[PDB]
């Protein structure tokens, strides 16, 4: 269990999320993004270079923001149609 | 367990994908 391994798995998972996102499978994408965020968070915890930590944090935040945008979109769409 | 990865090295081995826009 190393930061590189965690990054590899995180990026795979976020790539999956992004594929589901593009496919408009937003509920599944939301879950997949957060799966990805778990591993980016683990990578962050085991990384000691402060520049690399901030790089990972910046990407974490980008994926977090997208996930929350999907969530808001899902909820608002449902509320509009209720 | 812990690593001290240079950022330029991280970015060559790990290319972060961009979210849909």
């Amino acid at each position: 269990m190393s930061t590189g391994d965690f990054l590899t798995k995180g990026i795979e998972l976020v790539q999956k999320a992004i594929d589901l996102d593009t496919a408009t499978q937003y509920e599944e994408a939301y879950t997949a993004y957060y799966n990805g965020l778990d591993y980016l968070m683990l990578a962050l915890k085991y990384e000691k270079n402060p520049k690399s930590k901030d790089l990972i944090r910046a990407k974490f935040t980008e994926y977090l923001n997208r996930a929350e945008q999907l969530k808001k979109h899902l909820e608002s769409e449902e509320a509009n149609a209720a | 367990n812990y690593s001290n990865t240079d950022p330029e090295e991280l970015l060559r081995k790990h290319v972060f994908p961009s979210v849909p826009k």
